[PDB]
DNA sequence: ACGTGCATAGTCATTCATGA
DNA sequence: TCATGAATGACTATGCACGT
């Protein structure tokens, strides 16, 4: 068991549960989204750490400079574990570390920067399945009489729309389908019922298979060598759609 | 170089500041209960079409529209004003429908302008109802390119409903919010008893307006302060939150606070208790835990020691925290461009006066327009009776000016009417189409007679205000939130 | 809970980022030389009517319109983008007419959004010329509410004219600005010699485009770098400011810097010299004084010691300061959704291809509309020829549908034409108006013939681009600013 | 008497002049960062310095002295003027013999003027007595004639006059662009500020004079003091007749 | 001394590639 | 290490009146 704040980051909205095994840390993109998350969360088991701006690339940046970064300090301090050789999973203050970023591209970028921080400084968190990715909604179908439905893809939107219309439900062609362009546009209720309510949230657990293969990929994509990254993109971007086929 | 004395400069400049702040910034107009920024935001959104019959527009567009046309000030503070009008814990009856993160009753600030969308609420649509029918005076904006409303129609007593708080120069206002249904009853009485004096009117209105109705619910303790506010324009109203004592399986007791008085910050409230316990000022308290959520609302659990009495701790909370706190009522509003402290009967009466003004002006506008339509229709009917001649005339005319001048002489018609004949489509020459023109004339003349009848009868005018308001209250009126108890 | 491998996640997410940044953020489209934000800001202002034919709108309204409809990002950075397009020292040919404080070439920041107004410039109006005539593909915006243009008509070679600098992922662009008149000559040649191969075209275009023409004037030293950039797509162009040595009546000599190379901060430049003096790095310098003003422009006076040679100090300045600095050209632009480094002949050709596409599409649109109006006019003429019959028919109809159906039967007419006859006003039955309908038909049929001729002849199409561009250059073209000298 | 100007121990916001002679030097105390920025550009850097003031100035009449001295904006003014305050005031160390207060023509500019004048009268009174304090009058309108040079107007009356005269003279204006109305200094560019408020050959300055010190003292205490009632009654009494002070 | 609400924005730190 | 330029806003301090 570990004490919660009521010596940790000022931005941290800690949980109430004294058990890390039961606790969860939502690492959120932006103050707005973090603000709403703080309200919609279950304050018992869920803590919120909003991250502001693009996270520093620990692959590129010198070690001392990374440690001066306010956002990195917040993460390291909140997780409780050390870094590199001084890492101690026993001090992990949350056994669930949910990264929650916008569905947009800059959210994807922030995810890679955070995953880079974790893989380089605190790898065991990934190896032991403590790192997760929340999948935000993209659409909210607002039926005239029925309860609203959330969609996490264009296909699901089309499906739920088709099903509802077939079922005799109806939507306004004005209000209609609200499209989320980021977490910051959501209120507390919406975030709870889509990304934080454990009975409906869509989390993806980050697994680490080949450590050596992961290592080189991180170094290529996140490293200082531009040529390697340039050629890698021109080589593999052509086939990014077909990774899961 | 011109010389100027410091006394002249100081006096002139500061008075100019004080007066505009008083009349044109910090204090509400008695008729619609709005400050300039509120009025300008709402009209900007209205004119932009940001209405409930359409999806939320990005709030930045409302701020920008307000800035560019009506309110020559910063975008930031304008956004703050728009945000507050959308917060259910700030306004008893929100005028802005906000979509996104608009903050919380605690220290959680609202999201930035970029992240939020906003539109007018249905009630705000009643604030602006028929504003385009010359129901209110318009003046040129800050650079004269466009017109802005001096006051809104305000088809429900918004000043008393939503209240107002403002710091000016030399004075300040602090009007609490009220229950719309209770205000309506007061208005209904004022309309029926239009000849009643101030003494009678105050007695009647005070009976129906039982007291302020805060959006944060809570409690009102006592009746003197409420009475003082309504009779004097100043009074101290004691507010309380709601506390419910809970027992535990062990047999430990805990206090559960689910409501707080108006304008009490939840986080500051929790922090205040926390600081008052570590110092040693609220003994008997064992633990403070905020079990609040978006689903259960406010829920502050105060576990007390075994050697502690629940009411003793509660009374200590009333004494040393804002769990019990007073609302300093000061019924100050701008009346005819002058700041004035008003009795409750004066507030109701001035609003009713405004409504009657709105209805009479609306009727006048509709009557004028009705006559214009009738005027042109009479011209068309004359053309139809001599249609063979009219067409032959236009055809044989070398120009349209010759045709128009001829039509005037042919049918003994005005130039406006003659122009309408020219503007007539070949569609309207069909049998059934000729008939609609006739019937439309008959239709309008009935409408004109009705409108004339309204203007000639103060009884109908009052009836319209009553019925139209009654319709609004039936649709948008809600239950009382703040409970009133005795000492 | 679904499992995902870190390599899968990392690769997909980062590639998605690199690609969006490359194609849809940091790098310009080759056809109009615009990034998405630029295109969206300009079109937002255009659609809002913020044009040179009206007074400057508050810039907040442009930001809000861009933000709310097209660009789903923050208000701050959008304002920065709008501001930059209004700075004469940033853009060789500004696309935004700014009113107020938009900053300076030094560290003086632009005023906040609240203080500034903005509208499109006449040249930016050429970027958007006839965009409403289906000259470019439109797509749904970020929420499908409205349509936005994929590319602008760009009736002058904006990419080469204003240049572009952008940092993407895995690559970056740095295209310098050029003199519009020189670019036009290159385009004129490309149009005349439309069959010329790449070798000839590159030789021709390089002869006419003598080199970059920076808004900050200055000097270009040498010709190798310019040649490399045009032939390779990569090149290092040596820039210099302008220095004028002045001699005192009976004192010391001083260096007067009146121009600096492109994108050199004036304040940083002065600071760099000042800091390199006290550190014993630029001896011979006695005193540094900034005599610059809004009326004389840049004027940095560097008084040198008596035992110092002016030319020595200037070379020291060239060496250790940005008085001499290189422009790292990298001619990178998006071509058909793909990032590509281009030769100068490729940049011109791709632009000429775009212009021809615009003109052909414009002609097609105008031809379709011309046919539609002619189609209706043919109906009107039939009505006029049998005018007596037309009226009698409409009269006897119970509805307008019976009247229309009859008109089809009477004159052998479409439903569209008969409807147009029905919508016809009695206005047009006057003599001159009947004649005007006749002549209008004759005019359109003549215009249709012209339009058909254009589509069938590539010669005319190229001619249109030439003549229309020539008109633009004559009006909006200016002298060269950057002087080109030899080693 | 000469003093060094800052060039790469004075306020960071201060854009000092080049002339080392206070007798020829001028300090423009400007309302806002925007206006100060344009002023810094449009000024004559030889004799004119710019000190932008951000936000409403602290009321030295209400706030205690220790709090006033901690205020960044007051410190900037005191430090820039070079002179001390109260008993340690030494006019010999005055870094500018012209202290021009330049605020928006709007109401909040008037308020800032009174706050600044309150600071000066209470901390550095001799600056007022010796006529070192001035008030710049910003333009309100800019008439943009189609062919002729643009004209600036400092009042509604002057706007009407210049409009009438120009039209009578055969000049013409667009009814769209037309007459630009200034709502603050921040809306002006460098050139506009120079040609209306900073160019000594066209600027309209008002020199603050101090006649009755005792009467000034009481007025300052009433308007700016902690006593609200006194201020309230003064306003309700004299606001009715503010228009007729110069009739 | 703190809350209230309408008024009067610059500063702060990263990604990313390239050349000094 | 710095500049470039579109991307990812909270914090900071006064006026003003009034009540705890
Ligand atoms: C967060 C942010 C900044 N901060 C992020 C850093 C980490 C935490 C401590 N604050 C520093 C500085 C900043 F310096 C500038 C901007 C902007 O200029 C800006 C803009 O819109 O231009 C937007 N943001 C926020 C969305 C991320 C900005
Ligand atoms: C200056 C300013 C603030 N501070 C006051 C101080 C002035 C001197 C040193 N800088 C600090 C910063 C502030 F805390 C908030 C705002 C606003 O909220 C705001 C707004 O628009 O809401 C506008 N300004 C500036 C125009 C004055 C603000
Ligand atoms: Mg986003
Ligand atoms: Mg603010
Ligand atoms: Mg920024
Ligand atoms: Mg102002």
């Amino acid at each position: 068991a570990l004490v919660r704040r009521k010596g940790l980051p000022g931005k941290l909205a800690d949980c109430r549960s004294t058990d890390p095994r039961k606790s969860e840390l939502y690492v959120v993109e932006g103050d707005s989204a973090g603000g709403s998350a703080k309200s919609g969360r279950d304050s018992m088991f869920q803590a919120i750490l909003p991250l502001r701006g693009k996270i520093i690339n620990v692959e590129k940046a010198r070690i001392d400079r990374v440690l001066k970064n306010t956002e990195v300090q917040a993460i390291i301090t909140a997780l409780g574990t050390g870094i590199h050789d001084e890492f101690d999973i026993g001090k992990l203050r949350y056994h669930k570390i949910v990264l929650m970023a916008d569905a947009d591209v800059d959210g994807q970028h922030i995810s890679t920067l955070l995953l880079t921080l974790l893989f380089r400084f605190m790898r065991p968190l990934i190896e032991n399945g403590h790192v997760f990715l929340a999948q935000p909604p993209l659409y909210k179908l607002k039926w005239q009489r029925s309860d609203p439905e959330f969609a996490y893809s264009d296909r699901e939107r089309d499906g739920l729309l088709e099903a509802g219309l077939k079922a005799g439900k109806k939507i306004n062609k004005e209000d209609g389908i609200q499209r989320y362009k980021g977490l910051g546009e959501m209120d507390a209720k919406e975030l709870w019922e889509t990304t934080m309510d454990p009975s409906v949230r869509v989390l993806r657990q980050v697994t680490l298979d080949d450590a050596a293969a992961a290592d080189e990929l991180f170094s290529i994509l996140m490293g200082e060598d531009v040529d390697a990254r340039r050629s890698f993109i021109t080589r593999n971007a052509k086939d990014v759609r077909f990774l899961d086929v | 170089i011109e010389p100027v004395d410091i006394e002249q400069e100081m006096q002139r400049s500061y008075i100019d500041y004080a007066m505009s702040v008083i009349v044109g910034r910090a204090l509400p107009e008695v008729r619609d209960g709005l400050k300039p920024v509120h009025r300008r935001v709402l009209y900007a959104m209205f004119d932009s079409g940001f209405r409930p019959d359409r999806s939320h527009a990005k709030s930045a567009r409302s701020v920008a529209e307000t800035m560019g046309n009506y309110h020559p000030h910063g975008d930031a503070s304008i956004y703050d004003s728009l945000v507050r009008m959308a917060q259910p814990w700030s306004l008893r009856y929100p005028l802005v429908d906000g979509q996104g993160n608009f903050g919380s009753p605690g220290n959680d600030p609202p999201a930035a302008m970029r992240y939020t969308e906003a539109r007018l609420t249905p009630l705000a649509m009643e604030m602006l109802r028929e504003i385009d029918e010359e129901t209110v005076d318009f003046i040129p904006n800050y650079d004269g390119r466009v017109q802005e409303p001096t006051v809104l129609p305000s088809r429900f007593p918004n000043l008393l409903a939503n209240g107002s708080g403002g710091i000016a120069v030399g004075m300040a206002t602090n009007i609490p919010p009220h229950n719309l249904r209770e205000l309506a009853d007061a208005v209904f009485w004022a309309l029926e008893n239009h000849d009643a004096d101030e003494e009678e009117t105050l007695a009647a209105v005070m009976g129906r307006v039982k007291g302020p109705d805060f959006p944060t619910a809570g409690l009102i303790v006592g009746s003197q302060g409420t009475a003082d506010a309504y009779k004097t324009g100043r009074g101290s109203i004691r507010m309380r939150g709601v506390v419910e004592v809970e027992e535990d399986s062990r047999g430990r007791t805990s206090l559960v606070i689910t409501e707080l008085p108006y304008q009490v910050n939840h986080d500051n409230f929790i922090t205040s208790i926390a600081e008052q316990v570590r110092d040693g000022k609220l003994a008997g308290i064992s633990n403070i835990e905020d079990q609040s959520s978006d689903r259960v609302g406010l829920r502050i659990v105060i576990e007390i020691k075994r050697d502690a009495v629940a009411k003793v701790v509660i009374n200590n909370l009333y004494k040393h925290t804002q769990l019990q706190t007073s609302f300093g009522a000061n019924m100050l509003a701008i009346v005819d461009g002058v700041p004035r402290t008003l009795r409750l009967d004066q507030l109701i009466r001035y609003y009713v006066d405004h409504q009657l003004d709105v209805i009479v002006r609306r009727t006048t506008y509709r009557l004028r327009k009705a006559n214009e339509r009738a005027h042109i229709l009479r011209g068309l009917v004359k053309a139809l009776d001599a249609l063979d001649e009219v067409i032959a005339l236009i055809r044989a005319s070398e120009t349209v000016d010759i045709a128009r001048a001829g039509l005037i002489e042919l049918l003994d018609i005005d130039e406006i009417q003659a122009q309408a004949i020219l503007d007539m489509q070949l569609r309207r020459l069909a049998a059934l189409e000729r008939q609609r023109i006739i019937d439309d004339l008959a239709k309008i003349e009935a409408e004109i007679a009705d409108l004339e009848d309204i203007l000639a009868k103060p009884e109908r005018q009052r009836g319209i205000v009553r019925d139209e308001l009654a319709e609004i209250v039936d649709r948008h009126g809600d239950d009382r939130r703040t409970r009133i108890i005795a000492i």
